């Protein structure tokens, strides 16, 4: 059965969602130093 | 225009286009609403690889047209 | 056609990637705004905005000798007074957003 | 494996590696063997930039192959 | 058409050549007979410093001329 597979899969699904979040803080905090 | 897209994976979805946008567009909508990235994504027509730079016109992809997706290796 | 698992051996090349970023920019965070506070002594000058500015770049470009101030600046600018009665202009208004400003 | 990167210099280093290294091992290796910080050298392959984020094998680096190695240019 | 070469060790090597060879094929032929790579000799003959680009006759070079070879060492 292929369900573990996907099981696995729902790691990038995880992970992306969570970058998704970050990339828009992390700007900033780079960028008020960088000044 | 609707299309279906089937992946290898075996979910299909039905994607709004115009036979003018490009494969490479394609991909950046499908990125869009999975987030897939496109250079993994190879997208087949009539058994044939469709080029980024091509249009639904020039493949001839007509109404309601399946793409297939195949996880290629990525350019990198 | 007997089905194989081939999807996995790609698919899965990104966690080992992805697990290390989240950490390391949560991670970089720290170290990022205790460099920031370490910077904030408080003896501050106190002064006046006198003026906000719409800025554009030149007509005309370089490289080997281009400066990221004159050309190469997009939004707002200010000019301030000081107390001790110098005016300067500011290129990079700082750490306040530059909505909230007013002459 | 055995793995040759050269500078501007024209000294030359080989460093034993294999395929599992990330990119920053190797510029620890480098700081190892002669001094040089990790956050001032740059490498380059196949003539587009190296970044950490990935594994040697990633970017198909083989047996003996060659990089190059610049430094990193500041002054004020 | 014999030539001498003198080595650091005091070795001498002799040579079957002809006024119109150039230097790198005479690089090439030690390069052959002892075994030393090409691009670390450099030729020495009186205070001249002989350049690879261009032919024996050029520099008049005679019949049993001893010649030096020098080695320009590199960084480590």
């Amino acid at each position: 059965k292929l369900l573990e597979h996907k099981e696995i899969d729902g790691r990038l699904k995880e992970l992306r969602e969570q970058l998704k979040e970050l990339t828009k803080q992390y700007e900033k905090s780079e960028n008020d130093l960088k000044a | 225009m609707q299309i279906f897209v089937k992946t290898l994976t075996g979910k299909t979805i039905t994607l709004e286009v115009e036979p003018s946008d490009t494969i490479e567009n394609v991909k950046a909508k499908i990125q869009d609403k999975e987030g897939i990235p496109p250079d993994q994504q190879r997208l087949i027509f009539a058994g044939k690889q469709l080029e980024d730079g091509r249009t639904l016109s020039d493949y001839n992809i007509q109404r309601e047209s399946t793409l297939h997706l195949v996880l290629r290796l990525r350019g990198g | 056609t007997r089905l194989l698992d081939s999807e996995i051996k790609i698919m899965k090349s990104e966690v080992l990637r992805v697990t290390h970023e989240l950490q390391a920019m949560k991670d970089k965070i720290k170290e990022n705004s205790e460099k920031i506070k370490v910077n904030k002594t408080l003896p501050y000058l106190v002064s006046n905005v006198i003026e906000l500015l719409d800025v554009d770049p030149n007509d005309q470009e370089e490289d080997g000798a281009n400066i990221d101030l004159d050309s190469q600046r997009k939004g707002k600018c200010a000019v301030i007074k000081t107390s001790t009665r110098q005016t300067y202009f500011l290129p990079v208004i700082g750490l306040v957003d530059a909505e909230k400003l007013k002459p």
